[PDB]
């Protein structure tokens, strides 16, 4: 428990139950003197894991069309920021494969049948293996936690081999690489909003130029 | 069910109900037939 | 545009806020002044890595009101330039 | 510490209660033996605290009815903004608001009512509105009704979202105790959070949005290709081309050398040819000041962390020689008590509300707002009647505070002990004041119509005779036209333009504002003023203190807050019950409002009101005539109540004919009331008796036995009649004349 900026409120709940606890809140959110619904601890680890995953996944994803463009051979008919990707009208768009709109409606659509799945499991654990699912019902059972489903469907290589150890460092490597990701994703992005040229090419600056020091400037424009 | 049935059988809604209908009646002949001053029928 | 009046007096004020709390010349998280006297220190249970026990909290507001003093010092800048 | 504690689900949406009325109170759900129980049904759902005994369950109610109450204010403004889209002129408003008159409701042509859909201007019928909601909507630049249109939409999806909210948090997820009597933290918030950010943000709106098309409409141009809103912060050259500083981003502001951004963000006061109303420079820099203000004053308190004060350390510490042990323990009662907190509330928010009234006239913060007269004047007499109604609710609260929930043996204080143990002294002298009050400014008036009518104009109270100077108004008037000069250099005018000193302000052939001079006409008028709310204090104020037990009966407060009488032993003993100083108070109250709202329109249409000519001669509304003939009863009668009173008699047949209309069933329910004031029951009783005979004979006397209302309810509906009357006949007789010759 590597205390970073802790606090006692903390301490009441934060007792060690996430897997690796360095001791930082000094709020104090999930005091259980009465459980918040969506403020348990539980739900706070879960939080913190899915948030993670999914921003160590967009880091890797908008930043890879440009990124890939430089000396690669992705063409560059898509050699564009991220934010300039279409996602923010004011800065871009595309010609693609259906309308704007329709196409984020399907996507939504598609993306709440996952999660809207995964959290019926979340209530009733294991209760996805019961009903007609066109196949697929003899793997959605889980390995019993939702914040850790298992199964051959996500577990295809096999690690943890006969081990809660080797678990416990692959996954501090999770926590880890959630909270590395969200970081530069959020660096990625507020450079975006006042450098307003993309971040592989402020790698492009960064590596030679050393004066660059742009929070001097604090240039705030689109 | 029949809760909310007994409910609405409590006079406030019923009489609300009523006379809305009793108003819109009047409103709908006063539209057919404007200013209805005597019994031009017999 | 670095050293000049907003540079020397921000860091000037904030600095010496930051000393009168952590040397004990400030009513910081840990200490309460009464009517009169200061040095009324008792606990509030924010244990932090600071050796005199700062939180996160008055290493927070102690800064806050260094700059609002500092700004409020500077900005009747009426011998130094209306206009910087 | 403090922490999120609630529980789970205490009570179930089921609607076996809504068959099953008066489920709460025990006599309430056995059954209506008469006809009084379904007005005693009515008359005490609200009364949360005769529901329970402890404070948990009645603040979970609380809280659920203040979401109730927010979704029926969000479901009015999603009206206003729906029928401002799909049903006014707007458009055709802000072609050139100069001579358009601002219509927002039509009516179906059905049973010969068209007529009220009169001329309006612009290729429109409607009836005229008064609400003034134009100059807003002017103001925060929405100039197209799909603004107005989506606005409706969001303010209907805003009322269900509270709506689910409140059901939410009573059923489901009710909050705890140590969460409600945590106020330490509601402060922090309230004074930081809610008001502070909500300035900033606005502040936002307003440089960002409103500043920019408002200087280009004031330019003139078709609000059709004034450029969006949006495409004037995603372009930053726009508002380049607008102002030099604004297109330095954000380093002149770090760097402190705000001086940069004097352009937007000025002291100038005053107000603006172009429309009259308030330089919105001014207004953005208040509303961000004031952000600032707000969010500086939040970090009081001590709720989790080390740092801040508390509201039990801050009492206890004042304790003078005189009162002795001071505010000690206080800080318990104004938090184990509601009534408390909603009469100091109350009391606040009325006088808030007076004081916004004042503010308004005087200083037109809106454009075009200051010409648009009917909209003036009907908004500042509505602010004043809500700050009335909510003055007296505060008192009567205060009052139900003081016989319910006090107790010396835990509830104790030291301060209102003594304020209670004096309290003849305190009444005594506030009655004699009010007699002295109002001997020497009614009598005064009374002195000076006499000698009118005698043939000696010159034994008069007036500049022409003997002469009564309010000097000290003048004083202050020349204070703040020459304060400009020396003490406030960052302005550039009086404050306003009601100060004796400064030029006009007239847009279209009409003037807004103008100096203000004060005749013995206003001496007479602030006195007048003064001693009916003397008097009203007097009232409201020997109620509280004398609703816990008075020297007449020895144990009122047993006897309940709210009973008839205690019979007609001792001499009589009627009215004696707080509830009833409060039924004596509201009339008085009624009465100021009155004279203040009359005097109002009188100075207004004889002072500043009017027209200008080419030249620049100034021909007022009314001819001013008021410093000659406010001082004479028969005057008002004669100059002002006769004369003004044209416009609404003469309304038949014409597009303001409803105004008149109402001038008569005003008045009729007016009259109404005295049968309830007058009568008492005893009678009514044995009438009532006769009739259920009379139907008994023929078999259709209904079980629901018929019971002549009781005592105190007849004196509710009484008063009740009677305030209608009197502030309907008021309304008919300002809308209707105002709107037609103004
Ligand atoms: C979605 C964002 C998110 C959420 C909900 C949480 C949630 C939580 N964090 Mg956390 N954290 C995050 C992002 C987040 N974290 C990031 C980006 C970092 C890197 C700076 C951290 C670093 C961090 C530390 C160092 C600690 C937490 C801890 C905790 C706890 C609670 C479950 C505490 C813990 O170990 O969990 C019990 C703790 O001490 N957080
Ligand atoms: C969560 C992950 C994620 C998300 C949401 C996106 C989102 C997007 N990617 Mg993308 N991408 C990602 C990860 C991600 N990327 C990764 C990891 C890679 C490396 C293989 C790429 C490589 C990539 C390329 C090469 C291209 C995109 C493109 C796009 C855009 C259109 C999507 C598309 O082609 O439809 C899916 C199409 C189907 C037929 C299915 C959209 C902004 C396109 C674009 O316009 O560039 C920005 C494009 O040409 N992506
Ligand atoms: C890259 C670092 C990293 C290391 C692990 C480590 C692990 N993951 Mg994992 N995961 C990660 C990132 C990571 N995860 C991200 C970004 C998304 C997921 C989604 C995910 C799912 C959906 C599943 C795992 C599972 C597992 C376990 C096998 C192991 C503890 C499995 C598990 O929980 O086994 C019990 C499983 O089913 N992961
Ligand atoms: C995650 C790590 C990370 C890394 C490697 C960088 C790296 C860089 N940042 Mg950055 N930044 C980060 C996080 C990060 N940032 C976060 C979390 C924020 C939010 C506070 C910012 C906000 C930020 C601003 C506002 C600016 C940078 C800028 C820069 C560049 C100088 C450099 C490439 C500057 C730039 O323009 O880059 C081109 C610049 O002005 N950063
Ligand atoms: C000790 C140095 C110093 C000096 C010389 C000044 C001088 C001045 N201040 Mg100032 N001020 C100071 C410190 C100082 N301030 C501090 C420490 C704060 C609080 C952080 C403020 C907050 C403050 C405010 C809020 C205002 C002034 C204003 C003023 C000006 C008019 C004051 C007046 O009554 O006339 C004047 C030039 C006023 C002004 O408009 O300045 C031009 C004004 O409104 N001051
Ligand atoms: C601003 C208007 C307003 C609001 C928010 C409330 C709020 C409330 N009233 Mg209510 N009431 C009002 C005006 C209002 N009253 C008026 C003008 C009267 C006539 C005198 C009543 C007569 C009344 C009675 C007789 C009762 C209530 C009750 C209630 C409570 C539950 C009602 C409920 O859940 O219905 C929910 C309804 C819907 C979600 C939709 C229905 C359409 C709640 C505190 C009940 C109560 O407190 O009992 C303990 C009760 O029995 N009210
Ligand atoms: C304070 C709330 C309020 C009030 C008093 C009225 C009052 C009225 N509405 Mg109305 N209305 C409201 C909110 C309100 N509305 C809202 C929120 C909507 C949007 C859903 C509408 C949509 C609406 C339509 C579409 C119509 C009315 C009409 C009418 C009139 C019959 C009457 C004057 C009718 C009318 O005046 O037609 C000219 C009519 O046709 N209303
Ligand atoms: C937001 C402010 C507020 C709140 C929360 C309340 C809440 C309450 N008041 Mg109250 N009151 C207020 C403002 C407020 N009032 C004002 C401004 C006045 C001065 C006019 C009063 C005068 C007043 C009196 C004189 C009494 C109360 C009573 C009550 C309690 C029972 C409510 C009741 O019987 O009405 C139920 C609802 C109705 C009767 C509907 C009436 C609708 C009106 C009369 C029709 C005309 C409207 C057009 C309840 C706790 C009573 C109490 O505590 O009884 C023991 C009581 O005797 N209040
Ligand atoms: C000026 O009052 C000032 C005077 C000072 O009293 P104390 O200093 O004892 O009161 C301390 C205050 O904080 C109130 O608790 O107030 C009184 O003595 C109460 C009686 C007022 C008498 C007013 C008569 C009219
Ligand atoms: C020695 C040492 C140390 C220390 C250091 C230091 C000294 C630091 C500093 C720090 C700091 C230095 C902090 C600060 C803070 C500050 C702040 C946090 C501020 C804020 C501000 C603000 C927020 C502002 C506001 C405003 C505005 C915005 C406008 C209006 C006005 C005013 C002013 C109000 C350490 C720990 C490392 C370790 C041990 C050793």
């Amino acid at each position: 428990r590597q205390l970073w900026f802790a606090s006692k409120q903390s301490l009441t709940y934060l007792d060690g139950t996430l897997p690796g606890d360095f001791g930082f809140d000094p709020l104090g959110l999930s005091d259980p003197e009465g459980t918040g619904g969506f403020i348990e601890p539980r739900w706070l680890a879960y939080g913190e894991i899915f948030n993670g995953r999914t921003a160590m996944m967009g880091v890797v994803g908008m930043i890879a069309p440009e990124a890939l463009g430089k000396v690669g051979l992705v063409p560059p008919e898509t050699a564009i920021p991220w934010f300039q990707a279409g996602a923010i009208p004011p800065a871009g768009t595309y010609q693609y494969w259906a309308d704007p709109y329709t196409l984020f409606v399907f996507e939504m659509a598609l993306i709440g049948f996952a999660e809207h799945r995964r959290l019926q499991d979340w209530y009733n654990p294991g209760s996805m293996g019961k009903q007609y699912f066109l196949g697929l019902e003899k793997y959605l059972g889980g390995s019993g936690d939702p914040a850790y489903p298992g199964g051959p469907i996500f577990n295809p290589l096999g690690f943890g081999t006969k081990s809660e150890k080797e678990m416990k460092e692959l996954k501090l490597k999770e926590i880890k690489n959630g909270r590395l990701a969200m970081l530069a994703f959020l660096g990625m992005s507020l450079q975006a909003i006042f450098t307003g040229v993309g971040p592989f090419q402020n790698l492009l600056d960064h590596l030679s130029d050393p004066v660059n020091n742009n929070i001097l400037t604090s240039l705030k424009f689109h | 069910m029949r809760d909310i049935k007994t409910y609405l059988s409590v006079a406030p809604v019923l009489s609300t109900l009523w006379f809305g209908a009793l108003a819109g009646l009047l409103i709908e002949i006063n539209r057919l037939f404007p200013d209805a001053l005597s019994f031009p029928f017999f | 545009y670095i050293g000049s009046s907003t540079n020397l007096i921000m860091v000037t004020t904030t600095t010496l806020m930051l000393f009168a709390g952590r040397f004990g010349l400030a009513p910081s998280a840990n200490r309460k002044a009464t009517a009169g006297l200061k040095l009324e220190a008792r606990e509030s249970g924010l244990q932090t890595g600071d050796p005199a026990g700062f939180t996160l909290a008055d290493t927070l507001a102690c800064g806050a009101v260094g700059h609002i003093m500092g700004v409020g010092i500077v900005l009747g800048l009426k011998n130094t330039g209306v206009l910087d | 510490e403090v922490k999120i504690v609630v529980d789970r689900d205490p009570v179930k949406t089921s609607f076996e209660e809504w068959a099953r009325p008066g489920h709460f109170s025990r006599t309430l759900a056995k059954g209506p033996d008469t006809t009084t129980w379904i007005w005693n049904l009515h008359a005490d759902a609200h009364d949360f605290d005769s529901h329970t005994g402890d404070l948990e369950e009645i603040s979970r109610k609380v809280f659920s009815a203040h979401f109730g109450q927010l979704s029926i204010i969000f479901l009015w403004l999603s009206g206003m903004y729906f029928h401002g889209a799909r049903f006014s002129n707007y458009e055709a408003w802000l072609s050139d608001p100069t001579h358009i008159g601002p219509s927002a409701q039509v009516v179906w042509p059905i049973v010969g009512q068209e007529i009220l859909n009169g001329d309006v201007g612009g290729g429109f019928r409607g009836i005229q509105i008064t609400s003034g909601f134009f100059q807003l909507w002017r103001a925060s630049g929405i100039t197209s009704e799909l603004q107005l249109y989506c606005t409706a939409i969001g303010a209907l999806v805003f009322a269900a979202l509270m709506l689910f909210a409140g059901w939410f948090h009573y059923h489901k997820a009710a909050p705890k105790l140590a969460w409600f009597q945590d106020v330490e933290s509601m402060l922090n918030h309230h004074l930081a959070g809610l008001l502070g950010l909500g300035s900033l943000s606005w502040a936002g709106h307003q440089i960002h949005v409103s500043l920019p098309i408002n200087q280009f409409l004031d330019a003139g141009v078709d609000p059709k290709e004034i450029p969006l809103p949006h495409e004037f912060i995603l372009n930053r050259d726009l508002l380049a081309q607008l102002y030099p500083s604004f297109a330095e981003g954000a380093t002149p502001f770090f760097t402190l050398n705000w001086s940069k951004y004097a352009e937007f963000l000025t002291f100038r006061g005053g107000l603006d040819p172009v429309t009259g109303g308030l330089w919105l420079t001014d207004i953005a820099h208040h509303h961000l000041a004031i952000a600032i203000l707000f969010l500086i004053a939040g970090h009081m308190y001590r709720t989790n962390w080390g740092i801040g004060h508390g509201l039990k350390d801050i009492l206890e510490a004042h304790k003078g020689p005189f009162t002795g042990q001071g505010h000690k323990g206080l800080y318990e009662i104004l938090t184990t008590s509601w009534h408390a907190q909603l009469s100091l509330n109350l009391a606040m928010l009325g006088s808030t509300t007076i004081v916004v009234a004042h503010h308004m006239y005087s200083m037109p913060p809106y454009p075009y707002l200051a010409t648009d007269y009917g909209t003036q004047l009907s908004l500042f007499t509505h602010h004043m009647w809500i700050g009335g109604f909510l003055i007296v609710g505060a008192a009567a609260h205060a009052a139900i505070f003081m016989v319910r929930d006090y107790d010396p043996t835990t509830r104790y204080n030291d301060l209102l002990d003594r304020v209670l143990r004096h309290r003849d002294a305190i009444i005594s002298h506030l009655n004699w004041v009010c007699i002295f009050l109002g001997f020497h400014s009614f009598g005064l008036y009374i002195h000076n119509d006499t000698m009118s009518a005698l043939g000696r104009p010159q034994d008069m109270f007036s500049d022409t005779a003997i002469q009564l100077q309010p000097i000290f108004a003048q004083w202050v008037q020349n204070i703040h036209a020459t304060a400009p000069g020396v003490t406030a250099p960052g302005a550039t005018t009086s404050t306003s333009l009601t100060w004796g000193g400064g030029e006009l302000v007239a847009v279209g052939g009409k003037v807004a504002l103008l100096p203000i001079p004060l005749g013995t006409a206003d001496f007479l008028v602030h006195h007048i003023h003064a001693f009916t709310i003397h008097v009203t204090v007097l009232i409201l104020l020997k109620g509280v203190l004398f609703a816990r037990s008075s020297r007449l009966i020895p144990d009122k407060a047993n006897l309940g807050f709210r009973f008839p009488c205690d019979g007609p032993g001792r001499g009589g003993t009627c009215q004696v019950s707080a509830w009833d100083h409060v039924f004596l108070g509201l009339f008085w109250m009624y009465n100021a409002i009155s004279v203040v709202i009359f005097h109002f329109s009188w100075k207004m249409q004889s002072d500043v009101w009017g027209t200008i000519s080419d030249q620049g001669v100034v021909t007022h509304i009314t001819g001013g005539n008021f410093a000659q003939s406010s001082i004479t009863i028969n005057g008002w009668l004669r100059d002002f109540l006769w004369a003004q009173a044209s416009q609404v008699i003469q309304s038949y047949g014409s597009s303001l004919s409803a105004y008149g209309l109402f001038f008569l069933g005003a008045h009729f329910v007016w009259a109404f009331s005295l049968m309830f004031l007058f009568s008492g029951r005893g009678y009514w009783q044995e009438l009532i008796e006769s009739i259920v005979w009379a139907h008994n004979k023929l078999k259709v006397a209904p079980a629901t036995q018929p019971r002549a209302l009781s005592i105190i309810q007849g004196r509710a509906v009484g008063v009740t009649h009677y305030l209608l009357g009197g502030i309907a006949t008021t309304w008919a007789f300002f809308l209707a004349r105002i709107i037609a010759v103004g």
